[PDB]
């Protein structure tokens, strides 16, 4: 899921010196809300291995992964890989590199506190909208692994204290929002970790050698399609139309470039906003994902509600937007989009409840007080003229715009050079294809658009001698 | 860029950038003069001490509020306390900032008017908009219905919501606010024997109000138990000493607004005005109003409020009813919260007032359809 | 494939595909306008509530009904209550479906025509058919011969048949309907108290109308036991509390339709009516028509209305002939079912009104003897 980047430094003298290597656009939607088919990331399953027992009592983890919430919702196991001598070479690696075995240990009691934030629970009060907690064993066994107290995670997440003007005043929640801050929390705790783990080993690997110019390599995900595409799918999609539309700009500056070279200089008009038109109604305001962001800030807003807007805003006026098309008898349909890669078709149900990412700040100050190691990946979160978004608003779509945005103010300052990889067939067996499959590799890989732009000029350059040795025989 | 929120209010203005989840900067909205001579050489003081600096010179300042009930009456003070916001509080230049203004129901237009112009003349803002706190109120509640009771210090009114349409036919306005509580606290304080005059004892005055009044779920039983007991007395600590005890003028402070006739006033009580506001919308949606009754302003902190609203309430309404009132802690500041969720959304952007409309239009566009 | 099944009447559109035990869709057939402004921002009012949606926000709506007295006064809304019909409540696209139409005996040939166009041009079914309201009662009676009364919400008809053939010169129609009771319940519950005047409480007036509202076997004895006695008394529960009590207006109400001269009319009863209109017809065919009397529409759903009209009908008629009335417990969906029944006849698949004979003919084919 995760855009790996590593950048390959050299010496002055044009020799090897070492190696930096960046993450980029990490989903966290992945961590809560799974599909019904598949399943969550690989670490709480390789954990749940019953080959290392004194984890699993020493965390006073449950050995059922039926009863946490939070894993049973997706698939439950797949014969994908046998977890146990993964989990082991993993933890040999762990072993062989540069840190000792007590971070490891910080690692697995963070990642099963991470576990039991699906266990609490909240019901309403006597005589009031306020939301109090009723089973606490979870919250006490939590706040002990973490080194927190039970009392104070329980009253920051009741009763999170907010700072106005000079004078600290206590705001309440219901039961949805402190489930969302639950959330959220979940989320950016391991973000956190996961960004701490890529700079250790950035640190590790780090050689004393200067870093003279470099050369990057990126690996994404591609342009994923299913039958039933929702937001995580969306951003993917979204991601990948803007790295295609990279490509076309930079494939028609070299083709203008060619074109001045030869003297053969027509058709002037760039190929960039062909494309950006789509890109248009989505990053831009009143597009997709601002009535989208814009929506869970009303309190009061729902599916339908959402669903209208966007046929009000974008039905007939946009020229890309358009009615859902039913074939083969699909679950559901809501809308569809046109890119580079055909028609697409997202759906709606479940987008507003995922989007909303509220952080809590006393919580994260509570953090930043722990006698772990925890207050390191939580060491600043959040006159003159400011912009800090707010806890509340805040939004997982505005975060992969703003991610995206810095990783393309990064690759943009690079010569660029394509890579593409295409699977011929389903089945290990070598040698058979299977066509559609192929279809399908060659449509989200962007070479038919590729083919496209350049059948509209000339693609087609034989040498003069050439064409004498070939066709002045004609006359 | 980004949107700028600004909360006149009424003795204390609140102002912060839109998107944000509390007012950076809070201050009374005071203009006070220096009335002494003065005879030091050399530090020359300013003519005109505006915001929290007057509170810290209070005791050789004259205070006076720029607004009396929601009305501005003395403009010049009130571009001293919008310069102040803009430069000493937020440190910013309104030059770039679109800005959004909070303004009560039932006001003369002369006042909308005069605003929009001092705001596109003085601070050559480029876009801004006016809004009422009640809607901003019901924004920051998280609801869609419900008869919200916004009581300030200027001014307490109610507007009834339903489904976000508004009933103006069904809005009551009254007059009875905090400063009015705190007149009525000096006139019931000197039966004891401690006298306040000066208007920089009007501060300390409304600290003890602040401090110590509490509303009495019932009257009579609360006055038969202070007439012999002595457990509902609390001392309070001067700026100089001579710590004061009161007993039942505590709890009857705050009575002025369920019994106006304390002070003179004819109209009845918020939990009637309430009530009347209620029977004067639709049939159809009297339960959603009764099932969804919203608190907010700074009057409407008083410890034990909610209950004897919703006991008079009660009694009021007919018995077949479940009568709920909602009183979020953050009552004082739900009015900016609420502007700043107004002024975040995205399809609010087409509905500034720009500076080209105001120069084709002159100020009366301020009552068009962008109200 | 499947034919649909749209019984527009008045205040009740229901339908459903051919072939079915009961309709699928019942809903009102009103059109909702937003009377107020609407101040909360974002939410994107629609500009028109039409359907069931429109009763759950009568409070902030003006109701409009598009069918005054069978025919349809206002056609804009008439498609709107259609293309809901056919796009929300069914979900089923009409380009491949025939519909089957109903309408009341006597009305303007331009209502007809008119639907028709619309029906062809703007939905563009394969097939359509407009059948009596009154023959489909008939057919889901199991009968073939007998009078039948539909006394719905616009207008109140009788259509004789004897043996399947009809008799157009004894069809009697008359404009008193549900409407005008419910009409004249709010003009007689003023007397008590009670005031309803605007449209959305109209329905709750027909809430009670439909809930309390009884016929009364004698007329004199009752009124004579309600002034005595207070046994008829019952009370009602208002969407608002404040529970009101009705007594004699309990069986005033629906004595309009034995006593139309208490709303003016001139015209006779309906035991009267129905009695003239069976003596309009042949002297050999007079007692089937009496034994086979059928009740069909919701305003005979009244308590107690079928012994009141078989003690009126038998005073009226000779005392050696036996007079009985069929009273289903289904009369309000009788018409649609039997619209269901015909529908479903094979006989009758070459009898619908095919799209290219329509553009052949125009649109008067359906007065033509292609009815
Ligand atoms: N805890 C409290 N108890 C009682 N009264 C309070 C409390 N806090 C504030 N007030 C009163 O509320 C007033 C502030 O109201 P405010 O919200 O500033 O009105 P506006 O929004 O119109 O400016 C003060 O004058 C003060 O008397
Ligand atoms: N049981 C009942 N008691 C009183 N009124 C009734 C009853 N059932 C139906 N009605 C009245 O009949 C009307 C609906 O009749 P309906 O047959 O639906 O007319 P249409 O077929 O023209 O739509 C309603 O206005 C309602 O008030
Ligand atoms: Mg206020
Ligand atoms: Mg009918």
């Amino acid at each position: 899921r995760f855009g790996k980047f590593i950048r390959i430094h050299f010496g002055a003298t044009g020799k090897l010196a070492s190696a930096d290597i960046e993450t980029y656009l990490l989903e966290k939607s992945r961590v809560i809300f799974q599909l019904k088919a598949e399943r969550d990331y690989h670490i709480f399953y390789q954990i749940l291995s019953n080959k290392k027992p004194e984890l699993l009592d020493m965390l006073l983890i449950t050995n059922n992964p039926y009863d946490y919430a939070f894993i049973s919702q997706g698939e439950t196991t797949v014969a994908s890989i046998d977890d146990a001598e993964e989990l082991m070479a993993t933890d040999n690696a762990f072993d062989v590199l540069g840190f000792t075995s007590e971070e490891k240990n910080s690692m697995y009691k963070l990642t099963g506190a991470i576990m039991h934030f699906g266990n609490m629970k909240f019901k309403l009060k006597q005589r009031e909208e306020q939301a109090e907690p009723d089973g606490t064993e979870e919250a006490d066994k939590s706040a002990y692994l973490m080194g927190l107290n039970s009392a104070d995670l329980l009253k920051g997440l009741c009763h999170p204290r907010v700072k106005v003007g000079n004078e600290y005043v206590t705001k309440g929640q219901n039961v949805q929002q402190v489930i969302y801050a639950t959330g959220a929390l979940a989320k950016a705790v391991y973000e956190r970790m996961f960004n701490w783990m890529v700079t250790r080993i950035n640190a590790t690997l780090e050689t004393k050698q200067p870093r003279q110019y470099f050369i990057g390599v990126l690996d994404i995900a591609g342009f994923e399609i299913f039958d039933f595409n929702s937001f995580e799918q969306l951003c993917i999609n979204f991601t990948n139309e803007k790295l295609q539309q990279f490509f076309n700009h930079h494939m028609f500056v070299l083709e203008q470039e060619e074109y001045k070279k030869e003297g053969i200089e027509w058709t002037f008009i760039d190929f960039g906003m062909d494309l950006q038109a789509c890109i248009d109604l989505i990053e831009k305001p009143m597009g997709i994902m601002s009535i989208l962001e814009e929506e869970c800030m009303f309190p009061k807003a729902t599916d339908m509600t959402f669903k209208a807007k966007l046929f009000d805003n974008h039905l007939g006026k946009s020229a890309n937007f358009q009615k859902p098309r039913n074939i083969k008898g699909k679950p559901e349909a809501h809308f569809s989009l046109i890119h580079y890669a055909g028609i697409v078709d997202y759906n709606i149900i479940g987008w507003l409840q995922k989007n909303k990412d509220p952080l809590n700040e006393t919580v994260v100050g509570l953090y930043q007080k722990s006698s772990l190691k925890l207050l390191s990946t939580l060491f600043a979160n959040y006159g003159k003229g400011k912009a800090k978004k707010g806890s509340s608003f805040q939004t997982v779509s505005a975060l992969h715009r703003e991610n995206l945005n810095k990783l393309m103010t990064n690759l943009r300052s690079t010569h660029p050079h394509f890579v593409r990889c295409i699977i011929p067939n389903e089945t290990k067996s070598p040698g058979v294809m299977d066509n559609p499959l192929v279809m399908h590799q060659l449509r989200c890989n962007g070479v038919l658009e590729g083919i496209r732009i350049c059948r509209k000029g000339f693609p087609n350059r034989i040498l003069y001698g050439d064409f004498r040795q070939r066709y002045r025989i004609l006359n | 860029t980004t949107a700028l929120v600004c909360d006149n209010g009424s003795g204390l203005v609140k102002a912060g950038f839109a998107g944000d989840d509390a007012p950076r900067a809070v201050f009374p909205s005071i203009v006070g003069r220096p009335r002494h001579q003065g005879v030091m050489v050399g530090m020359g003081q300013k003519d005109s001490y505006v915001g929290d600096e007057a509170q810290s010179k209070r005791g050789i300042l004259t205070l006076k509020y720029p607004i009396e009930h929601g009305i501005i009456t003395n403009w010049d003070d009130m571009e001293k306390i919008w310069h102040h916001t803009f430069y000493n509080e937020l440190r910013v230049a309104p030059e770039e900032h679109p800005t959004l203004l909070t303004e009560a129901p039932l006001n003369p237009k002369a006042n909308r008017e005069k605003m929009t112009q001092i705001m596109f003349e003085t601070f050559n803002v480029p876009a801004m908009y006016v809004a009422i706190q009640a809607v901003l109120s019901l924004y920051a509640s998280g609801r869609t219905t419900g008869i919200v009771l916004d009581s300030g210090d200027g001014v307490t009114h109610n507007v009834p919501i339903y489904e976000g349409y508004a009933l103006p036919h069904a809005i009551m306005r009254l007059d009875l606010a905090g400063r009015d509580l705190t007149d009525y606290l000096m006139k019931i304080l000197t039966e004891r024997g401690y006298s306040f005059v000066t208007t920089a004892e009007r501060e300390i005055v409304r600290d003890i109000k602040e401090k110590l009044c509490y509303v009495a779920l019932d009257f009579e039983n609360e006055m038969a138990t202070a007439a012999s007991s002595s457990s509902l007395e609390k001392s309070y600590e001067l700026p100089d000493g001579q710590v004061i005890t009161i007993g039942n003028e505590r709890f009857r402070c705050p009575e002025t607004l369920f019994q106006p006739s304390f002070i003179g006033m004819e109209s009845a009580g918020i939990h009637e005005t309430t009530y009347n506001s209620i029977m004067k919308c639709d049939i159809d949606i009297r339960k959603d109003l009764y099932a969804n009754n919203v608190l907010s302003g700074g009057t409407t902190m008083y410890p034990g409020i909610a209950d004897r609203m919703q006991k008079e309430i009660t009694a009021l309404a007919p018995s077949t009813m479940k009568i709920k009132i909602i009183a979020p802690p953050e009552r004082k500041y739900s009015v900016w919260i609420g502007g700043s969720i107004l002024a975040s959304l995205s399809t609010f952007q087409q509905m500034w007032i720009s500076k080209q409309e105001y120069d084709e239009a002159g100020p009366s566009i301020v009552h068009r359809k962008c109200f």
